[PDB]
């Protein structure tokens, strides 16, 4: 009978003095439901126990509830400093478990990321390998797909990507796209072109450019 | 006052084994549950289990019998966890946490800084450090998007500024990325195109584990 | 209704020290003999600020279950009826109302207990016409009545010091336990020869005043 905890949504944008609402849903009734708090490379906090008591120091904004399978964990007007991940825990059978959390943002206007590719340096070509870089800076939201084409063919094998987090002074988020081959068959076509499709627009956003042409 | 202290780091090889240490201070360490927890990117908070330090009772989470064993040394307020035979599956922080009494049981109150462990056979590797610049150093409108590329090294971190330490505005660091069991990483930096390429951007890279410092000039 | 019963401490409150290693009492009484694989034990702990219940431990006739690390109702004792909960080193906070239910198909008793837990005073005398500080420390709750008193060869008895004596303010530490200090100054001028004094501390986990003795010399 291990007891699974449910978070929705996975992922939550608040505007700054909005209303916060998270839910957690366990497969089988609980007694309790505890809250805690993380921010990136820090450890959680207790922030909630015994399903509706807050940790000291925990502002009063928050506010927890629930009964049976059904817990909620409330923040009556969002504030920047409260963009984390909070997960749910339970400890009525074994063994103890936690839900898989749910993000919290900030939330801001919509953008459309700046896109910008780049060809392999001469050095790393010298060594035998070619990487092509995509940078797609500053949108919203984190949402985006990115499509590698290969002289107009898509290209899925060898990309590698990574995103930062949202950031500290305007909430945009950044990410970078790397594809990586060999030498041998970058040079064995011509033209390289990085497609972002992000909710800003219907039409993605193209980058590209073509081998020898310089 | 409560405090408990766990190792920043260990960075061990497959297959062989490890002993996270937990100093706890503050307190009774023989009256409170000592827990561990499991946390990996992929699948959030895992609980491994716990043990009453007084008479040693343990609860272990199914899923990690037969590769946790969590112990505790009284005359040194310290728990420890050691975990066999270890997998790229291992890597994980592992934090050290306090059940609390009474109101707060079965809550874990007080976390430890967590231990990062690294599973890897890689030997330390210097870094490769390649420039990103427009294919022909063109630019259009008020500015230009340069960038640096740091493949191939081992192991965490490395260091990467631009002008040494000068530019800071209008930068991207990504998270290193495991690629081929070694790492890559890439900055981004946008900066005014009214002297680039006239006038060239540093990136700076270091890189500790192999005392590698490189500069490139974009 | 009254072939199965279970009766908890006289007075309904039992006290013990910060640390020790107490014993809820429940006891039961059965108008059969008991045979434990057939009864079920559960108690419970309920904050007397929070008024949320807890389930401390569970007794499912052939085998046990502990919430409370280290939790205990041996199954040797349960058979004379003794259902008491014992918890290995008592922390403040779980000082509460504990509730001890009794199954016995279809059979069911309870009852409740309030349980404090106290720390008791370390009482110090140093000396600084002649300053003597008296620090009591390590001691829950808070409230605490430190005195003075002085025995002279001509009124032997005892009689309380209210006169060039400072009692500072009680402060909080980490762990929960208090402290405090009391300072009273005399004159050797004033004073009588071969006064006995004393620093008495009254406090919820003594039954008797901790004094220390003292002579000016
Ligand atoms: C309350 O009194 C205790 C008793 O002295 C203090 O704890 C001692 O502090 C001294 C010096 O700070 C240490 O040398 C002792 O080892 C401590 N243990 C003892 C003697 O109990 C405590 O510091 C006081 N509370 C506060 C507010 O500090
Ligand atoms: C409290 O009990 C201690 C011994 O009890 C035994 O060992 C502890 C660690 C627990 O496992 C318990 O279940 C065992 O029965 C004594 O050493 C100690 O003096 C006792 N008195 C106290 C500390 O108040």
């Amino acid at each position: 009978m291990q007891i699974v905890l449910t978070q929705s949504p996975a992922l939550m944008s608040a505007s700054p003095g909005e209303k916060v609402t998270m839910t957690c849903s366990a497969s089988s009734s609980v007694s309790y439901m505890y809250w805690y708090q993380q921010k990136p490379r820090s450890s959680p906090k207790p922030w909630i126990y015994l399903t509706s008591n807050l940790a000291s120091g925990v502002p009063a904004r928050f506010c927890g509830s629930g009964s049976g399978t059904s817990y909620s964990l409330t923040i009556s007007s969002m504030e920047a400093e409260d963009a984390a991940t909070y997960y749910c825990q339970q400890w009525s059978s074994n063994p103890l478990t936690f839900g898989a959390g749910t993000k919290l943002e900030l939330k801001r206007a919509d953008a459309a990321p700046t896109v910008s590719i780049f060809p392999p340096s001469s050095e790393q070509l010298t060594s035998g390998g070619a990487s092509v870089v995509c940078f797609l800076n500053n949108f919203y939201p984190k949402d985006i797909n990115v499509k590698w084409k290969i002289d107009g063919s898509e290209r899925q094998n060898g990309v590698l990507n990574s995103w930062t987090d949202q950031d500290s002074k305007d909430s945009t988020y950044s990410m970078s796209s790397t594809l990586t081959l060999t030498k041998d068959e970058y040079e064995r076509h011509n033209s390289y072109t990085c497609e972002a499709t992000h909710k800003t627009s219907t039409s993605p956003i193209v980058k590209s450019f073509n081998r020898n042409e310089c | 006052q409560v405090q408990l202290q766990q190792p920043g780091a260990e960075l061990v090889k497959p297959g062989a084994s490890v002993k996270m240490s937990c100093k706890a201070s503050g307190y009774t360490f023989t009256s409170y549950n000592m827990h561990w927890v499991k946390q990996t990117p992929g699948q959030g908070l895992e609980w491994i289990g716990a043990i009453y330090p007084g008479n040693g009772d343990t609860s272990y989470n199914q899923k990690f019998k037969g590769k946790a064993t969590l112990t505790a040394d009284k005359s040194s307020s310290t728990a420890y966890m050691q975990l066999s035979s270890l997998t790229s599956e291992d890597s994980a922080v592992y934090y050290c946490a306090r059940e609390g009494l009474g109101a707060l049981l079965r809550d874990l109150y007080y976390w430890g800084q967590g231990t990062s462990v690294t599973v890897s056979s890689a030997k330390t590797t210097a870094p490769s450090v390649y420039p990103l610049a427009p294919v022909c150093g063109d630019t259009t409108g008020s500015s230009v998007t340069l960038g640096c590329l740091v493949k191939g090294y081992f192991p965490e971190p490395v260091t990467l500024t631009w002008n040494s330490g000068s530019l800071s505005s209008g930068v991207h660091t990504f998270p290193a990325v495991l690629q081929s069991d070694l790492y890559t990483l890439s900055s981004s930096v946008t900066v005014t195109s009214s002297t680039w390429p006239s006038q060239s951007i540093t990136c700076n890279v270091a890189h500790p584990a192999s005392s590698t410092k490189v500069d490139k000039k974009i | 209704s009254m072939d199965l019963k279970v009766e908890m401490m006289a007075g309904g409150t039992q006290i013990t020290p910060l640390n020790d290693n107490v014993t809820i009492f429940c006891n039961i009484f059965y108008s059969q003999p008991l045979n434990i694989t057939s009864m079920g034990i559960t108690w419970f702990w309920k904050s007397l600020t929070f008024d949320k219940e807890v389930k401390v431990f569970e007794f499912f006739g052939d085998h046990q279950e502990a919430f409370r690390p280290g939790a205990i109702v041996s199954p040797w004792r349960l058979k004379s009826g003794d259902a008491s909960l014992r918890l290995p080193g008592i922390q403040l906070e779980e000082a509460g109302e504990y509730r001890c239910e009794v199954v016995v198909t279809p059979l069911k008793a309870q009852g409740t207990v309030q349980l404090e837990v106290v720390a008791s005073p370390a009482s110090r005398l140093l000396l600084d016409e002649d300053k003597y500080m008296c620090e009591s420390s390590g001691f829950y709750p808070e409230a605490i009545n430190i005195t003075w008193e002085k025995q002279t060869q001509k009124f032997p008895h005892p009689i309380e010091i209210s006169e060039d004596v400072i009692t500072g303010p009680t402060i909080k530490n980490m762990d929960g336990t208090f402290n405090v200090t009391s300072c009273l100054k005399l004159n050797s001028s004033q004073e009588d020869p071969g006064t006995v004094y004393q620093c008495v501390v009254r406090h919820a986990s003594l039954h008797t005043p901790l004094r220390s003795n003292f002579t000016l010399t």
